[PDB]
């Protein structure tokens, strides 16, 4: 191909991506339907997997369910790139692979990451219309079933924090929920991707306890934070989204750990507030590399626990 | 319709990311059963900011 992991893509290309890596890679990637957002644009992931005998444990990867924060959906597509060029000869990527599968959502928030190009670049929430469509958008980090509308998520539909009518109300949320508990058993790992602030978060926001596995998480969370600075001297803090980030709740992050699996982190990407959510292309192949050590870190530590 | 006027928002909460932006309330006309749009925007020194990551 021709298609350049350098630059930010619109939905339309990504679609097209999907649909074209998939092919390509067709002995190792599958595509799979997820559901549909609230104007009916699918929602897929991609499911690497090395095919053998063994039973696999999953990795789950989302990008972009906040709309505007492009660099995410960007790592997303270099994360699923670097596996599927070096599947074969890396024996890092070959080794996880003998194990693990990787699901990989590029963009959950697809009305909102269209919205963010076609008319306001600063859009977070989705799509969907409420009050008689006098106000548009659920935050869909703060719609699952987390402690669900406890405290930092509003009610007020104009918000940009509002976290629905309900628990897991959205049509996004809930083709993300209902799969997740799905494969809950099977899940090792789940890793949610957002910008800005540079920050590898552990549970909890909702509250200032910390899980039963903590140090193992923030263990974890360091080691990936050290190699990621060793590429380019970019600092990334690791903490529980409470302590060092701000109080949430309906987050899927906390969801996913509540629901029992094991590892559950958000990656703030950069930078630091320079530019914000509109980071220039020119960041984007230096930020996938220092996050794919971070994230390769990650998964290193999770392989080892088990094989 | 009687499209809401632009005000500043009634008790908007923090703005983490931006802690000294300022939240205002605007509303738009729009083809809808009450005929007008409305959200949240927050501005710092002459643009628009968001507050959350
Ligand atoms: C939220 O989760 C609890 C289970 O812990 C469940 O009993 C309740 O029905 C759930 N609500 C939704 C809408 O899933
Ligand atoms: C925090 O942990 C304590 C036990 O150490 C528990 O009683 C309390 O309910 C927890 N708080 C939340 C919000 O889960
Ligand atoms: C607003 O929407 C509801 C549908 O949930 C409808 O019953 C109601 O009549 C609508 N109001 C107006 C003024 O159209
Ligand atoms: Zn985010």
């Amino acid at each position: 191909e021709t298609y350049s992991y350098n630059i930010y893509h619109p939905m339309g290309e990504i679609y097209e991506w999907m649909r074209e890596i998939s092919e390509k890679y067709k002995e190792v990637v599958t595509q799979h339907f997820l559901g549909v957002t609230y104007e009916t644009h699918p929602i897929y992931y991609l499911k690497i997997s090395q095919p053998s005998g063994n039973p696999k444990k999953i990795i789950w990867m989302d990008c972009g369910i906040h709309a505007r924060e492009w660099i995410a959906p960007a790592f997303c597509q270099w994360f699923v790139k670097e596996i599927l060029q070096n599947h074969k000869d890396n024996s890092r990527i070959r080794k996880l692979l003998r194990n693990l599968d990787f699901y990989v959502l590029p963009v959950l928030n697809i009305d909102g990451y269209i919205y963010t190009w076609t008319t306001d670049r600063l859009w977070r929430k989705s799509r969907s219309p409420h009050n008689n469509g006098t106000c548009f958008g659920t935050d869909l980090n703060r719609n699952f079933n987390a402690s669900w509308c406890s405290i930092g998520a509003s009610r007020n539909c104009q918000d940009q924090t509002f976290c629905g009518t309900g628990p897991v109300s959205e049509p996004e949320t809930k083709a993300v929920a209902s799969f997740i508990e799905s494969k809950k058993d099977d899940i090792l790992c789940f890793l949610t991707m957002h910008s800005y602030g540079q920050l590898i978060l552990t549970p909890y926001g909702y509250t200032k306890n910390k899980s039963s596995n903590h140090p193992e998480m923030i263990q974890v969370g360091q080691k990936a934070a050290n190699a990621l600075k060793a590429k380019y001297g970019t600092n990334y803090r690791v903490g529980s989204s409470a302590d060092i980030l701000y109080a949430s709740s309906g987050s899927s992050r906390d969801w996913a750990r509540d629901i029992g699996i094991p590892f559950s982190y958000t990656f703030e990407l950069r930078d630091s507030g320079t530019y914000g959510f509109v980071l220039p292309e020119a960041q984007i192949q230096p930020t996938c590399e220092e996050t794919m050590e971070a994230v390769l870190s990650v998964l290193d530590d999770v392989y080892a626990k088990h094989w | 319709f009687h499209v809401p006027d632009d005000r500043p928002c009634i008790n908007p909460g923090r703005c983490p990311l931006v802690p000294d932006a300022t939240c205002t309330f605007v509303c738009k006309a729009a083809d809808n059963d009450f005929g007008y749009e409305c959200q949240h925007v927050w501005t710092f020194e002459g643009q628009r900011v968001g507050c959350y990551a």
